[PDB]
């Protein structure tokens, strides 16, 4: 009769049918993902293609159903989600060329392979020839001619593509009452409807420099210290007044700062917590490091894992005959079926991923209630921080020698927080800088603020007056070295990252406090504490059935992302940079005086 | 995927204890008629259930049984087993022999 009643049939035949097609569609993924043979790509392909084509079905019919008739919460973000166009709303030639140009990207990104000149016999890919040589290698000029070389091949490649891609989203977020691109993709955190807590797409460019501008500081002295150890490292090329070189970043784009650990160790003298060893001496399984993850979520009080779980995860690398992909990865099926596809190894690392790829499965498990269009995160920074603060967690002292991969008379002093703490903001903290200037630029790209013949010039100035990092030598527009990374040349939001690394220590405030920890944040262990658990899954059950500010004020008490818990958690490591930066001068120049 | 299990997800009312429905007539959602097209607002009742092995077991398949006990005027005839109890004689016992 009425139309609400039109929307909730409509949203109760579509959930069974969509979770048929889902799950048959998700199962052909993981036979390919555990199995690479041409069936199961064939397989995959066809059952992709059936769930795209189910996609835009709904999608058509949807739109039938006016939204300003329906007043259930629920029923109107349901119907919100599937009415989106996506590129449907584009013309079928060019959204042929969309999709050919975004598959040509992915190929060029998979397939590039880079050489010097002069010795093209054999040739290094990206993963992991030239990873290897990013992380490891020591040469000025060995990694100079890496990072030039290769965005030299992958840029001029892909730098027409990149000008066809910008016109191409434009047009059709345009086309979807969009601003720009950043706009449509800033419309995950646009909460509309909700009276107090409602949230717009302009608010997110605002609250996120008013997060870096607290950033700041303490980016500075991290940068200011790392730049005096690369100066240690290396003793001419680095200027004490200017920004870092490029490509002695420890990585290929600069994305993380994880590999210059080894080169700015505070004390190496004092010892690491290393707990590879005691699992090699005691024989630690895989399936011991599930189970005491296992172990873990049911001290804080979450449910245990489904005996399908442990009978149909693939937990260690199948042999040479049978080929899988070997990033770990968490898989919700759909019905009630969780798996996790990982080649796990006895490293500290695998036991990390172990414990985050778990977080994942609690997180999926916990909206397995939740109807099927509603079955996500509030937003895409919760469901990655609900993994990450598992990763935080499980990495404590506390909690090794909880388990026994500690030993009980390891003296923990100052100095191994310390540097524990540096590692962890080279991890952590480096990446955000980088993500705020990337993602920055590509909405005054989509925006229109730069035109196409300025793109370069502002953004080394960028990277310049936000990272702190100079170009070796200048580029021209013949480059396009934004598209040497994964996420941007294959249309991936990369604000997530940065979303995630702030609700990672708002939600390990909020747990500590929870738990009644009475000392440093980093010290805090949330095993044992069934009341932060119920904490959590008072906001993991809800799923995306609530906004995400609401979920943030079941957590934390907050209606807004939040910069002083990751302050607090580096906050002795604060002190300690700002007593080790006395001599030295916090800062740097955007003149061309280390290197151009 | 086995879909020979199905389920009546759509009626314009609530079952009567103990009914059996077993209509396949097209379910009339809007006041538009259906016409026996499965179009706009008009949907399929029966749905089936894709019940696969590696499923939940808030998913898998269970087979259910529901006996129903009812006392009616007419002489009760599914009774219990009574046990006989090993005969005794030439003692003075209490004999209960069919009532
Ligand atoms: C992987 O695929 C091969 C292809 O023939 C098949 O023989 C094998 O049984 C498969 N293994 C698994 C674990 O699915
Ligand atoms: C919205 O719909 C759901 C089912 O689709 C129902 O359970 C819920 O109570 C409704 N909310 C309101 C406020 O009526
Ligand atoms: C989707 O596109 C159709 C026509 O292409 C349009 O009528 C409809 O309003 C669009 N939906 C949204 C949510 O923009
Ligand atoms: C999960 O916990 C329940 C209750 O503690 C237990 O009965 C069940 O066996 C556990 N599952 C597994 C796979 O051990
Ligand atoms: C650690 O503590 C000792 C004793 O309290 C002190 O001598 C040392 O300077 C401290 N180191 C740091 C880095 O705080
Ligand atoms: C948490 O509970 C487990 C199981 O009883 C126990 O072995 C462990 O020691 C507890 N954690 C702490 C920090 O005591």
């Amino acid at each position: 009769s009425t139309i609400e009643e039109q929307a909730k049939t409509f949203l109760d035949k579509f959930n069974h049918e969509a979770e048929d097609l889902f799950y048959q569609s998700s199962l052909a993924s993981w036979n390919y993902n555990t199995n690479i043979t041409e069936e199961n790509v064939q397989n995959m392909n066809n059952a992709g293609d059936k769930w795209s084509a189910f996609l835009k079905e709904q999608s058509t019919l949807a739109q039938m159903y006016p939204l300003q008739e329906i007043q259930n919460l629920t029923v109107k973000l349901q119907l919100q989600a599937l009415q989106q166009n996506g590129s449907s709303v584009l013309s079928e030639d060019k959204s042929k060329r969309l999709n050919t140009i975004l598959n040509t990207m992915s190929t060029i990104y998979s397939t590039g392979k880079v050489c010097n000149p002069d010795n093209p016999q054999e040739c290094l890919l990206l993963e992991p020839g030239l990873n290897e040589i990013m992380a490891n290698s020591l040469d000025y000029n060995e990694r100079l001619w890496a990072w030039e070389s290769w965005r030299s091949e992958v840029g001029k490649q892909l730098r027409p593509l990149y000008e066809e891609y910008v016109v191409l989203k434009n047009e059709m977020a345009r086309a979807n009452h969009y601003e720009d691109y950043g706009d449509y993709w800033r419309g995950d955190y646009e909460v509309n409807g909700v009276d107090g807590y409602d949230y717009s797409r302009g608010q997110l460019i605002e609250d996120v420099e008013h997060t870096f501008e607290e950033i700041k500081p303490l980016y500075e002295h991290l940068h200011a210290y790392v730049r005096a150890k690369l100066m240690n490292a290396y003793p001419s090329y680095i200027s004490p007044i200017g920004c870092l070189p490029a490509h002695l970043l420890g990585d290929m784009w600069g994305r993380f700062w994880t590999n210059l650990y080894s080169l700015t160790v505070p004390f190496g003298q004092k010892p690491n917590i290393d707990v590879t060893d005691a699992m090699v001496d005691q024989a630690w399984d895989a399936q011991r490091i599930f189970k005491e993850a296992e172990k873990f979520f049911v001290s804080v009080g979450l449910p245990n894992m489904t005996q399908g779980f442990w009978e149909n995860s693939m937990l260690t690398d199948p042999g040479n005959v049978q080929k899988a992909v070997c990033h770990p990865t968490a898989w919700d099926l759909g019905k009630g079926d969780f798996r996790i596809l990982m080649c796990t190894k006895v490293t500290m690392d695998d036991f990390l991923t172990a414990h985050h790829e778990m977080g994942h499965i609690q997180y999926d498990m916990a909206y397995a209630a939740q109807p099927f269009l509603l079955r996500n995160g509030a937003n895409e920074g919760f469901h990655e921080a609900v993994g990450e603060i598992m990763s935080l967690s499980a990495a404590t002292p506390k909690h090794l020698k909880s388990i026994g991969l500690l030993s009980p008379d390891f003296q923990e002093d100052n100095e191994t927080e310390i540097n524990f703490l540096l590692k962890q903001a080279l991890t952590i903290v480096g990446t955000l800088p980088f993500t705020y200037m990337l993602e920055k630029w590509r909405w005054m790209v989509f925006k229109g603020e730069i035109p196409k013949d300025q793109w370069m010039k502002k953004w080394w100035e960028m990277k310049r007056e936000i990272v702190g990092v100079v170009e070796p030598v200048p580029h021209d527009e013949t480059y396009c070295d934004p598209a040497s990374l994964f996420h941007v040349s294959n249309d991936y939001s990369f604000i997530r990252y940065y979303t995630r690394t702030l609700y990672q220590f708002q939600f390990q405030e909020a747990l500590c406090q929870a738990a009644k920890h009475e000392g440093p944040l980093h010290k805090c262990d949330i095993s044992n504490s069934t009341e932060a658990g119920q904490k959590l899954f008072n906001m993991l059950r809800l799923g995306k059935s609530e906004p995400w500010t609401l979920a943030l004020e079941n957590v934390v008490g907050a209606k807004n992302m939040n910069v002083r818990p990751l302050l607090n958690y580096f906050e002795p490591l604060f002190t300690w940079l700002k007593d080790q930066n006395k001599n030295s001068f916090v800062g740097w120049s955007t003149d061309w005086s280390p290197y151009a | 995927g086995n879909y020979n299990y199905l389920y009546r997800l759509f009626r314009k009312s609530n079952l009567k204890p103990f009914e059996r429905d077993i209509s396949t007539e097209i379910y009339q959602a809007g006041s538009t008629p259906c016409n026996g097209v499965k179009g706009f607002n008009c949907y399929f009742p029966l749905q089936s259930y894709g019940f696969q092995p590696t499923y939940g077991v808030g998913y898998q398949p269970y087979r259910v049984v529901v006996l129903s006990f009812e006392l009616l005027h007419a002489p009760a005839t599914v009774c219990g087993p009574k046990k006989s109890t090993n005969l005794v004689k030439n003692k003075c016992v209490n004999f209960n022999f069919n009532g």
